[PDB]
DNA sequence: GCATCCGTGAGTCGAGGG
DNA sequence: TATAATGGGAGCTGTCACGGATGC
RNA sequence: CCUCGA
């Protein structure tokens, strides 16, 4: 299907939670030794997605 | 056959004021306040100036440089605003069928108000060339028909006719009166001035207008 | 306006 | 760490997404591997594709490919060996797959 | 060759030391040569005396500081990317008021960067310059209120970041208001806090009609200073509890606290001179015996009332006057950042005095130097006035050091800079050059110190004048500020003098900048020289008086862009300043005393002086500068040569026998040439390359690091996977390219291997591996290669390793390797040339010699300039330079033609006649008469009125030669040019803008992280920006597909660009584009703003541009 | 422009001025849902008024409105255009509150989307044109002729 | 004599009468001969070419 | 200037329609290896190799020259799209 | 920012025809590099594409026949030249590229006015239109020789310059 | 109706230096 | 994990034209 | 940010 219009509207808390793949519960980015993302933090692959293709 | 004279007269280089500064006097100069110094530079660049004369001139030189510098920003900003108002304006159809038009006048009231005198040739050309007649015009035993794209010769003829008292204003189709939605039709726009022929439908005409107004912007003093 | 001034005032109430 | 917007991040390339050259190179590699696999029998080409894991993404054991074709693991290993051998012959002949080894 | 100088003006004083504005300023700030107890309260000494004593141990006081010797020399500092600095120690004593115990120690505060001999710095191995800043001087000013004519505003201005500006206005309701921190309040309140009474103010301010009545408010006089102080503290601090000690503290810090409020020393002087008062300190009031005592306010209000009423002797102020603008030099700016770092150190000192053991505290336990270190480090590394030094040529650095900027910390933010700041004020005369400024945005905001100008201890610029008493011109020269200069009548430097007496009954002079014709009886002073009006660069332009200023600007600026040439020459026409510039830029090496030269070498000169001592001067040879130009010195003396003090020993870069050599003297013809010099382009002869004119050495630096990783170490090695002996040929055993090798784009400078990571072999890789039976190696080739368009000969290699003596690197890096690559640059097509008169252009054609216009004796011209560049540019100085250059070409001599006092037309004509004799009588004796072509050209010239009819061919050729013109033959036809052509020697330079550095192209390359659009810049192999306006161009043409291509397939449509590259390498047409990735970025960033952005179709049903990958 | 010797055709200025006059202000709503003082486009109010006149209802009383070039550009229907111009915050909040649909009529919107612009070779007037040789044309004509 | 205005009118008239292909050929020809003749023309600039009139 | 550009502009009501015609025709020629050209062997645009005159590889030069002959037909809704595609694939296979 | 683009100093190109510009060899190689790879495959210069790219990788590996291949690649094609600032639509124009030795773009004398270009150090950017549609647009609508009159006034825009005027006048 | 404080804009493309 | 400890601290400001709320 | 170029 071809794009014709572009609409912009306020987002309801339910809509926002529907976008979300997980809640970010910790202000953690990555681990100081492993340099891998921390659980429930801002870079967690559990929410946002895998860092490597299909792994 | 003097080099300066030749370059100036041909148009290859130079204008009278520059040649004057090279040969005659350099002239009056402005103080930093914009006020003019009472005594001018009497020297030419041929003769060379005094350090005081050179200094007196540096004021205006610098003010002009600063004027150019602060100007280009305002010109560019203006251009962007003009682009943003006009960008959707495109030649969308061949004719909107409007019966409305504007009447370009060929005479302007004198500042004395002593009469109504003729407009300058270039001004009439800039208001008439390439336009489309919205009404029949019969002048000097010539019929210029409704729907005619005015050639430069048609314009010169209309000027001649005005000089003979036959016509004081020309009815013409114009984007002011076009009824095309989201843009303009072919007849109300007239020539694609780059090709001296009627405009192709699809011409991005508002962008062209914005660029045409904005490009000389840094020349305006 | 300034949040620490506001908090210091609220604290100066008790 | 330091701020990307110091901008300072506009000098930072993306090592992750494959470049257009890399994408085209893997494309021509897959196309040329299929060109070369077509010169084998469909069973030996299929044995190689299963053993390399191309068909379903992972590499099967010899017993899985052998039970897939209904044959002994020694037999499927011998089919893989002769398929690899014919591939080595064709490649030494036409020299087509050499450049892709870096 | 003999040098003839023109001009009748005898200049009383030489130019001052040109870098003195830097060197003396910094020496004054540091006082490192002064025994501590003799130091003045200026400089970093002032910063110490401001910070200390620190109170509430109970007390920490400062005795003295000292600067040690630098840990490393300047060369080594450039090598190892260090800062050239000295350790700073300060003696502090801790005193407990109760215990009486006194513990004193010398604490180490870190290092302070040292200025080099030439007034520059070395910060992290890079030479930098601290640019002086111009700003409004502190003081008390009175301006016309722009809203209300007849009303005026009084403004009290301290030093930047030394307290707020204060305004005094007379309100339309009649009450006099004070504004501070954008808070208007009645001045009478503060007057009451100062301890004034209605009687005192009524007798002081009563004489002014109806004005003092607006100052009378009875509710203010009905309260003692205490209650009025609390009232003002409430008016200035809403919400803060009005406790008496808190109000005293705030108001004291606002006005009376010298540790917070500071007029300049110049601020105090100007306040005193304006208001007719005397200041004890530098604050507006004092705290004396528990009460506030007034210094500034009442005199200011008196002056304001008097200016409003119109009483005589009271005038408004011109804030652009150079008596009300002052210069902050390097010493002052550095001292300011020193003061800030010290303030932080003291805050930490008090924070430590409250914590910790109260019994056991040393100076060392109390003081953490780190914040002071940080302040110095930031001032020198990241301040706006701390600039990467321009050392393209020695004049570049000297000009950089004499710059004046109006931007910077506390400086005018741009777009707040109107016409007034950028104007040249009449008071610029003799202080700030009126021509040398940048064109474009920075015009008027960056300027240059005039050649004779000086910055005094108060920071005002002073210029020298000669005392004139009773028509007699003394040799006493007085340096005046603009304020002082406005008192006198100053005659022009060219006023005719017989001996020391004025010889003209009418004398041109200045009175407050106004030109006036005046009798010798009226002359109070006289200019020292025309040179004193212009910068150092403008003073290098011969015949400046014949060049319009807008192009003199360009010639001035472009001299700093000139590249040092291997065969560089001084100009055949000079201004006389050419040697002082070499001397003061420390380019060339000179003799320290009389002596005899012992040894002379490419590397070293050994000299024996009159003392018998043997001094050895090593020569800097093929060194790289900030801009990549070769800096080196060549010996100009010979073994056994007798030398006196100040005689030339070695020539620096762009120096010929101690003269400034920014370019080459070339033989020029001014004529069109087949459109190849259309619109300022230039035509040159291949003969210039054959003899190595306009050839320069350029050195580039390349750097690579081997670091520890979490996947294993990087290493510099010769063992690199999948590379033949062809690739590793010029690499030595350790893997670094060998000295002397020629390196081309793609060649390896330093081999390096890195362990592979995240390695999942794709099934194609596994199958190909099995087919070719080769194990994938652990590491991969990360070597440093020559970037496209670069290369040359390797001339140096530096290698630093971890675990090696003197070597410690940033954490994790094992080693650093730096390769230096020199190249010899011949002139080529696209390189920029220019002259001193603003004539600039790019070489567009290089003709073989036989196509060059040539003189009848067979000599071909070097370059062909188009005459159409001259008329509208109005820079005729280049024409006079050309005529005198012709004369000097045939006489074999050079000239010195000082600006505004130099070679005039008649003397140039005399020289041209002398030259004509050499150019022609030689031929007439050699057995040749006039030529047929010369006769035809003479006929044409007769029709032009260029020669008189009836004279002989030789007489007419001489008439033409005296006009500078000569007969010239087209080398292609051998037929003469129908006219006689202007031909002569011109001084021309190759500017730093060479097409080699600028030519760049890209098919595909690195893309940005977030936007997935190409990177920018030649070094990143970047793409060109197709901005909004290029888009407008394409839209106007109606080229929808060209534009969509620009927006998708060529930038950030990932699938599109990959598919396009594959299509083109397959010989297929390009696929239709798809959504650009940065639009998806926009959508996701709007979602982050809690806004839902929906792409819809015509049935208003959503469309997924993320292809389901973002939906659950 | 004449005083600086710049020759410039009136119609460019006329186009810009026509955009300056794009809007009107309501003096009386008539039978419409509009409010007194509500600003809108002359085209839209003429459409509403011809709908109400063909319906027999009362037309909207309206007055012409001159606004300068910045204000006219910020008042355009397309929110992508307006937000990319300037006042991004104001434009985006009002567009989001009103739930505005951008129909992608102009050039800026489609540039932002990477779509093919509605001008030149991208004009609906010319972009569906087809090219065929007489060989293929007659070979298709026969296939239409047998059915 | 041929100068800026007359050459401009020439180009315009040629556009109107002969089309842009021929006008482009014309422009190239004008370019070639203009450059050729300006080379040999004798045009130059010496200081004596800036002629102070005695009337000054 | 492109040869015969004035006649090409004469052929259409809008110059952009000329551009669309030419580009679609160039795509046809590239897709079918020029086997569908309306150009006689002598009207074939040529390019000067080092060996000698070879065919012009530029499909747009071609398409313009074809357009100048009159042998091409342009317009809106002359045939369904997939029908033109399949008939060209039939007469000229890829 | 955009791929298949470059920039260099401009130099006057008097010998050029109005529809032409001088393009440096190395600029052209990098700009057309995929087409060059394809053509090098079409001839004996490389067995495949990857070998040809590795062949162009180093400057001493580049041989003569690849330049002739580049000539066969650019035949009939145009590039866009652009000068900043782009004040009106003629700040971008289309030209047939003529391969030149050297590193400077060669610009035609009659278009400088439209670009506000001269040769005191100006630089221009080059862009390669990729598709058949891009090249049709560029060769028809944006070609220099097709845009001779000002879209603003209607007067000739590409017209005799001072140097040209000077000879004709003389 | 008319002063006043707040917010938002003020040319492009390069290059380098960081 | 226990002596008692109780409201911060940085603060240079040389533009201008627009809509819009805020006040007199 | 700065400086520089157009
Ligand atoms: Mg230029
Ligand atoms: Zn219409």
């Amino acid at each position: 299907k071809e794009v014709r219009k572009v609409r912009i509207a306020l987002a309801s808390p339910e809509k926002i939670r529907s976008w979300s793949y997980g809640e970010v519960e910790k202000p953690e980015t990555i681990n100081y030794r492993t340099l891998k993302p921390e659980r429930d933090g801002l870079f967690d692959e559990r929410i946002f997605g895998p860092i490597k293709d299909y792994e | 056959f003097n080099p300066l004279y030749v370059m100036a007269q041909s148009g290859a280089r130079g204008n009278p004021q520059q040649i004057r500064q090279l040969c005659g006097l350099r002239g009056l100069m402005q103080k930093p306040s914009g006020e003019t110094f009472e005594v001018p530079v009497r020297s030419s660049f041929r003769e060379g100036l005094t350090v005081l004369e050179y200094f007196i001139s540096s004021h205006g030189a610098r003010k002009g440089g600063a004027d150019t510098a602060l100007r280009t920003a305002d010109s560019g900003y203006l251009t962007r605003k003009l682009v943003d108002v006009t960008h959707e304006i495109v030649v969308r159809e061949a004719d909107c069928g409007t019966t409305n038009y504007i009447s370009v006048p060929l005479f302007q009231p004198d500042e004395v108000t002593r009469s109504l005198r003729l407009r300058k040739r270039a001004d009439i050309e800039a208001g008439l060339y390439g336009r489309v007649l919205a009404r029949e015009v019969e002048v000097l035993g010539v019929r210029l028909e409704e729907g005619r794209y005015l050639s430069m010769d048609d314009v010169h003829l209309l000027i001649k006719a005005a000089e003979a008292g036959e016509i004081q204003e020309v009815p013409v189709r114009s984007p002011l009166t076009c009824q095309t939605r989201y843009g303009v039709c072919q007849k109300c726009y007239g020539y694609d001035l780059s090709m001296a022929r009627p405009v192709s439908i699809g011409e991005a005409v508002g962008i062209v207008a914005a660029q045409s107004i904005g490009e000389p912007g840094t020349q305006l003093t | 306006s300034d949040p620490v001034r506001q908090y210091l005032h609220e604290i100066g109430q008790v | 760490p330091v701020s990307l917007e110091t901008f300072y991040g506009d000098f930072i390339p993306d090592e992750h997404l494959p470049s257009p050259v890399d994408a085209a190179t893997q494309s021509l590699l897959s196309e040329e591997l299929e060109k070369a696999l077509s010169k084998l029998s469909e069973r030996e080409a299929m044995v190689l594709k299963l053993r390399k894991g191309l068909i379903d993404g992972r590499e099967h054991t010899l017993e899985e490919v052998g039970a897939f074709f209904g044959v002994t693991r020694e037999r499927i290993r011998q089919i893989e060996n002769k398929a690899l051998r014919k591939l080595k012959y064709h490649e030494s002949r036409t020299r087509k797959l050499r450049d892709f080894l870096d | 060759m003999e040098i003839k100088r023109f001009g009748r003006i005898r200049e009383v004083i030489p130019l001052p030391p040109l870098t003195e504005i830097q060197v003396e300023s910094y020496r004054r700030a540091l006082q490192a040569d002064v025994p501590p107890e003799k130091r003045e309260n200026v400089g970093i000494q002032a910063a110490f005396r401001e910070t200390f004593p620190i109170e509430e141990g109970l007390v920490l006081d400062f005795l003295e500081y000292r600067l040690g010797e630098p840990p490393f020399p300047q060369d080594e500092c450039r090598e190892k990317d260090l800062t050239y600095q000295a350790p700073l120690y300060a003696r502090l004593q801790l005193i407990h008021k109760d215990t009486g115990l006194i513990k004193e120690d010398e604490v180490f505060l870190g290092h302070i960067p040292l200025m080099t001999e030439d007034g520059s710095f070395i910060i992290n191995g890079a030479d930098r310059v601290i640019v002086s800043q111009i700003h409004r001087s502190p003081g008390v000013y009175f301006t016309p209120d722009p809203a209300r004519p007849g009303r005026y505003i009084a403004s009290i201005i301290p030093l930047p970041k030394r307290g707020p500006w204060i305004d005094l206005e007379v309100e339309p309701n009649g009450v006099v208001s004070m504004k501070v921190n954008k808070r208007k309040f009645p001045l009478v309140l503060l007057l009451r806090v100062l301890g004034y009474d209605q009687e005192t103010l009524a007798r002081e301010l009563g004489a002014y009609g109806e004005l003092v009545q607006g100052l009378m408010d009875e509710s203010v006089f009905a309260m003692r200073p205490e209650e009025a102080l609390i009232r003002l503290f409430t008016l200035l601090r809403p919400g803060d509890p009005p406790k008496r000690d808190k109000a005293v503290a705030y108001v004291y810090g606002l006005i009376a606290d010298p540790r917070r409020y500071d007029l300049g020393e110049a601020g105090r002087y100007k306040a005193e001179e304006k208001l007719g008062i005397r200041l004890s300190g530098r604050t507006l009031a004092r705290f004396e015996d528990g009460e506030f005592k007034d210094e500034v306010f009442l005199p200011t209000l008196r002056y304001l009332f008097a200016l409003t009423a119109g009483v005589p002797g009271h005038e408004v102020d011109d804030i652009d006057h150079l008596g009300n603008r002052r210069i902050r030099t390097v010493g002052e700016l550095m001292t300011d950042q020193f003061r800030v770092g010290l303030a932080r150190l003291a805050r930490g000192v008090r924070e430590r005095m409250l914590m910790g053991s109260e019994d056991s505290l040393t100076p060392a336990k109390l003081v953490n130097s780190r914040p002071l270190e940080a302040a110095i480090r930031e001032f020198f590394s990241r301040s706006q006035l701390s600039q990467f030094k321009d050392e393209t040529n020695p004049l570049s650095s000297l000009r950089h050091k004499r710059r004046i900027s109006a931007l910077g910390p506390g400086g005018l933010t741009r777009e707040r800079a109107g016409f007034d700041v950028r104007d040249v004020h009449r008071t610029h005369y003799g202080r700030i050059c009126p021509v040398e400024t940048p064109e474009g945005a920075n015009i008027g905001l960056i300027t240059s110190l005039a050649a004779y100008a000086r910055v005094d201890e108060l920071g005002f610029i002073r210029t020298p004048y000669r005392r004139v008493v009773g028509g007699v011109v003394t040799d006493e020269v007085v340096y005046m500020t603009a304020t002082e200069e406005d008192r006198y009548t100053i005659a022009q430097a060219n006023t005719p003098l017989e001996g020391n007496r004025i010889a003209a009954e009418r004398v041109v002079a200045r009175r407050k900048g106004e030109p006036v014709i005046v009798s010798p009886e009226e002359v109070e002073f006289m200019d020292v020289s025309p040179k004193q009006v212009f910068s150092v660069n403008t003073n290098l332009i011969p015949f400046l008086e014949h060049d319009d200023a807008n192009r003199a600007l360009m010639g001035s600026n472009m001299q700093t862009q000139a590249v040092p040439l291997i065969r560089a020459q001084a100009p055949v026409v000079m201004t006389g300043l050419e040697e002082r510039v070499v001397r003061d830029s420390l380019a060339a090496l000179y003799a320290e005393e009389d002596g005899e030269v012992a040894k002379v070498d490419g590397n070293r000169i050994v000299v024996r002086y009159e003392d018998g001592r043997l001094v050895e001067y090593p020569l800097r040879r093929f060194y790289r500068s900030n801009q990549g130009t070769a800096l080196d010195q060549r010996p100009r003396v010979v073994v056994g040569q007798r030398v006196r003090k100040g005689d030339l020993l070695a020539d620096g870069p762009a120096s010929e026998n101690g003269f400034l050599a920014l370019g080459q003297n070339v033989l020029v013809a001014i004529m069109p040439f087949d459109g190849y010099n259309f619109e300022d382009a230039i035509v040159i002869s291949e003969e210039l390359l054959k003899r190595d004119f306009y050839t320069s050495i350029h050195i580039e630096r390349y750097e690579i690091e081997a670091r520890d990783t979490k996947l294993g170490p990087e290493r510099i090695t010769r063992d690199i996977p999948h590379l033949s002996e062809a690739a590793l040929r010029d690499l030595d055993e350790e893997g670094v390219v060998r000295i002397g090798a020629e390196v081309k784009p793609g060649d390896i400078l330093v081999g390096r291997t890195s362990f592979k990571g995240e390695s999942e072999p794709t099934p194609e890789e596994r199958l190909l591996r099995s087919i070719f039976g080769e194990k994938a190696r652990d590491v991969k080739d990360t070597s440093l290669r020559v970037p496209p368009g670069e290369g040359g000969i390797v001339v140096r290699t530096v290698r630093l390793r971890r675990g090696d003596p003197g070597v410690e690197l940033k954490p994790g890096v094992r080693e650093v390797v730096r390769v230096y690559v020199a190249q010899k640059r011949k002139l080529q097509v696209g390189d920029k040339l220019a002259n001193r008169h603003g004539n600039k252009g790019v070489v567009a054609k290089i003709l073989p010699v036989e196509d060059m216009p040539h003189l009848p004796d067979g000599t071909p011209v070097d370059v062909i300039l188009n005459p159409l560049g001259v008329p509208s540019r109005m820079n005729l100085g280049q024409i006079l330079e050309t005529h005198l250059g012709l004369a000097g070409y045939f006489l074999g001599q050079r000239y010195i033609s000082p600006i505004f006092d130099g070679a005039k037309e008649p003397e140039i004509k005399e020289l041209l006649a002398q030259a004509f004799e050499v150019y022609f009588g030689k031929r007439k004796g050699e057995g040749f008469g006039v030529d047929k072509r010369e006769v035809e050209v003479l006929r044409r010239a007769e029709k032009l009125g260029l020669v008189t009819p009836g004279k002989t061919p030789e007489e007419q050729l001489k008439e033409l030669f005296l006009q500078g013109k000569v007969v010239l033959y087209d080398g292609r036809t051998g037929e003469p040019i129908e006219g006689p052509i202007v031909v002569g020697q011109m001084f021309i330079m190759k500017l730093y803008h060479m097409v080699e550095d600028k030519m760049h192209a890209r098919s595909t390359g690195p893309y940005s992280l977030i936007t997935q659009q190409p990177l920018g810049g030649k070094a990143q192999f970047g793409g060109q920006r197709f901005g909004e306006m290029e888009v407008w161009a394409l839209e106007a043409y109606g080229a929808a597909h060209t534009l969509q291509e620009m927006l998708t397939l060529k930038s950030d449509d990932i699938e599109g660009r990959n598919a396009a590259y594959e299509a083109i390498i397959k010989g297929e047409d390009v696929p239709e584009p798809s959504v650009p990735e940065s639009f998806r970025v926009l959508v996701k960033e709007l979602q982050a703003l809690a806004l839902d952005v929906q792409t819809l179709d015509e049935k208003d049903n959503p469309v997924d541009i993320f292809e389901g990958l973002a939906s659950k | 422009y004449r005083a600086q010797g710049v020759k410039l055709h009136d119609k460019h200025i006329e186009i810009v001025v026509r955009q300056m006059m794009k809007y009107v202000e309501v003096t009386d709503p008539g039978d419409s849902r509009l409010l007194e003082g509500q600003v809108l486009e002359k085209w839209d109010v003429e459409a509403l008024n011809e709908r109400l006149i063909a319906e027999g209802k009362t037309p909207v009383a309206w007055k012409p409105l001159l606004m300068g070039v910045t204000k006219s550009a910020l008042s355009t229907k397309s929110w992508l255009s307006a937000a990319s111009f300037q006042n991004t915050t104001h434009v985006l909040t009002e567009a989001a509150i009103a739930g505005k649909k951008d129909e992608l009529i102009g050039l800026k919107e489609n540039v932002i989307l990477g779509r093919l612009i509605p001008a030149g070779t991208g004009s609906d007037f010319v972009r569906f044109t087809q090219v065929v040789d007489q060989k293929t044309l007659k070979a298709i004509e026969e296939a239409r002729k047998e059915a | 004599p041929q100068e800026k205005n007359s050459l401009k009118d020439l180009v315009y008239q040629a556009f109107l009468r002969l089309g842009m292909e021929k006008t482009a050929r014309l422009l190239d020809a004008l370019k070639y001969y203009g450059f050729t003749f300006s080379t040999t023309s004798g045009i130059t600039i010496g200081i004596d070419d800036a002629v102070i009139p005695e009337e000054k | 200037a492109e040869p015969g550009i004035d006649k090409l502009f004469g052929m259409v009501d809008s110059k952009y329609r000329l551009t669309v015609v030419v580009a679609k025709r160039a795509q046809q020629l590239l897709r079918h290896g020029f086997k569908n050209t309306v150009l006689e062997p002598e009207e074939r645009p040529k390019m000067q190799t080092l060996e000698g005159l070879f065919d012009d590889p530029n499909a747009v030069t071609w398409a313009m020259k074809e357009l100048l002959t009159g042998r091409l037909v342009f317009g809106e809704n002359l045939v369904p799209e997939d029908r033109l595609q399949k008939e060209m694939e039939r007469l000229y296979p890829v | 920012r955009v791929d298949y683009s470059g920039r260099s100093v401009i130099v006057v190109g008097p010998q050029l025809k109005l529809h032409q510009c001088g393009l440096p060899k190395r600029m052209a190689l990098e700009l057309f590099k995929p087409f060059l790879l394809k053509k090098m495959e079409e001839k004996g210069i490389a067995p495949n594409v990857k070998a040809a790219r590795r062949m162009l990788e180093r400057q001493r590996d580049i041989k003569d026949e690849v330049w002739d291949a580049l000539e066969e690649v650019i035949h009939g094609k145009v590039v866009l030249l652009n000068r900043a600032p782009t004040l009106h639509r003629l700040g971008i124009q289309a030209f047939q590229p003529v391969l030149v030795e050297g590193q400077s773009i060669q610009l035609h004398p009659l278009v400088c006015e439209a670009f506000n270009a001269d040769f005191d150090g100006d630089q221009m950017a080059v862009h390669v239109p990729l598709s058949s549609f891009a090249q049709a647009e560029a060769r028809i609508q944006m070609l220099s020789a097709h845009n001779l009159l000002s879209p603003a006034s209607g007067e000739p825009l590409a017209k005799p310059s001072r140097d040209i005027i000077l000879g004709l006048y003389y």
